[PDB]
């Protein structure tokens, strides 16, 4: 609560980069939990925590999407501490997202439906934290994208940083 | 006619007289015949194919004929053996051709000493797959042959030297290898026609370079448009370059395809070419 020193490191596996959840290890944090991410005193951000048998205590694990987009380098001192959203104002309910192809070499002219993209992106980004601008990786079918929050509302109003829950439709 | 018979009689003479045998005079006299014995049976096992027992054979003989004193067509006989050996199921072959060099050094063969040498890399290079001690030898045997103002040859091993150096990572020790022979090329006008793939190597190199070491051996370099032979270097060399420094592993993985149309990458090539196509790509990817 007081926020702790940690230090950035790599993802793990290449399952927990496509999750775009900030890897920690188990004698640290616990899977489910938020925290905000402080490199400068004028830059917070806010990323969601998933523990890992190959994360080395004292440090937390981000993805290259995530430091293009924190500006985080690997080997720099950073304080972590946890963040509790607020579910009464802060849920979210529509999320438009900019998607397109991730890894550049891997682009077809094969139509994706919607509803099924919308329907596995809640079943894994369930109970995660996601602000506007953010850049991520989505997985459907095997299938790398590349994901870029525009819009957020609350569940009409339009905030930065919410929480994606169950009820979460996603265009 | 009897190898096995030879292999004896050799033995029962290669042992220095002395007593009734000895008489007032005698030595190298004996060993030598030994020698000429040793031969022939390796001879016969040659022709029964037996290589690896022919091999021996020489590896007998030879050692014999320096205990005579006459390092000359002693070495030779060490050669004959790694003939034999190399075209045998034996792996031995090395062994005989370093001790075929020692001698020709001592001796100051050095001409033949790298004529060898290279085959020597060569083999360790085809055979036991040991590039680290095979390019020490294309090396030290190109300085041979510098020394014996064959440049030609001299060339020949600087080319294996940096060709296969920039497989093993060495890419700016490569670079100077072909800066080097670049310009020891120019100064015969037979070989002018060749100092391109030189650049190109030389550019393509690059040790994690970052900034234009390449557009400026690119740029040293003086192409003739009309000067159609130039189209294979520099002219696809410069696209590289910009989309290297441009992160772009599309221009580049494109213009490999184009150009590889108007000239065939080579295994070599196409090994360097992935390597700065991945260069580039976790550079877009940081």
């Amino acid at each position: 609560m007081a926020g702790r020193s940690m230090q950035a490191a790599r993802c793990p596996t290449d399952e927990l980069s496509l999750s775009n959840c900030a890897v920690v290890s188990e004698k640290d944090y616990q899977s489910g939990q938020h925290v905000i991410v402080r490199t400068s005193p004028n830059h917070k951000y806010i990323f969601t925590l998933r523990t890992h048998p190959s994360v080395v205590p004292g440090s937390v694990a981000f993805s290259l999407p995530q430091r293009k987009w924190a500006g985080l380098s690997i080997g720099q001192e950073i304080e972590v501490a946890l963040y509790s959203f607020d579910k009464a104002k802060q849920c979210i309910g529509t999320m438009t997202i900019e998607i397109d192809f991730l890894q550049k070499k891997n682009i077809d002219s094969n139509p994706y439906d919607t509803d099924k993209m919308a329907a596995e992106f809640i079943q894994q980004f369930n109970n995660q934290a996601f602000s506007v601008g953010q850049q991520l990786v989505f997985s459907f079918n095997d299938k790398l994208f590349g994901l870029l929050v525009k819009d957020i509302e609350a569940m009409r109003q339009k905030i930065e940083v919410g929480l994606v829950v169950g009820n979460s439709q996603v265009a | 006619a009897e190898a096995m018979a030879l292999l004896a009689e050799a033995e029962r003479k290669v042992k220095n007289s002395q007593s009734f045998f000895s008489g007032l005079f005698g030595g190298s006299s004996k060993i030598e015949e030994a020698c000429e014995i040793y031969a022939r049976a390796a001879n016969m096992f040659k022709m029964a194919k037996n290589w690896s027992a022919a091999g021996n054979a020489f590896c007998q003989a030879a050692q014999l004929h320096l205990q005579l004193q006459s390092k000359h067509d002693a070495a030779t006989c060490f050669v004959d053996a790694g003939n034999a050996f190399k075209k045998a199921d034996p792996q031995e072959a090395i062994n005989c051709l370093m001790r075929a060099i020692e001698i020709y050094t001592d001796m100051g063969r050095f001409t033949i000493a790298a004529k060898h040498h290279i085959s020597i890399a060569e083999i360790y290079e085809t055979e036991l797959v040991d590039v680290e001690k095979a390019i020490a030898h294309y090396e030290q045997s190109a300085d041979y042959y510098k020394g014996e103002e064959s440049n030609s040859s001299a060339n020949k091993c600087l080319l294996k030297v940096a060709g296969y150096a920039a497989q093993l990572e060495q890419y700016q020790k490569a670079i100077d290898i072909y800066e080097q022979v670049g310009t020891s090329a120019m100064d015969s006008p037979l070989l002018k026609y060749s100092a391109k793939d030189y650049f190109f190597k030389a550019a393509l190199c690059h040790f994690c370079i970052d900034m234009l070491n390449a557009k400026l051996a690119v740029q040293k370099y003086e192409e003739l448009f009309p000067a159609f032979s130039d189209s294979r270097e520099c002219k696809l060399m410069k696209k590289l370059l910009e989309a290297h420094e441009e992160q772009n592993v599309d221009s580049y993985t494109e213009s490999v395809k184009e150009y590889d149309s108007i000239s065939r990458l080579d295994q070599w090539l196409t090994t360097m070419l992935l390597r700065i196509k991945k260069t580039i790509q976790g550079d877009e990817e940081d």
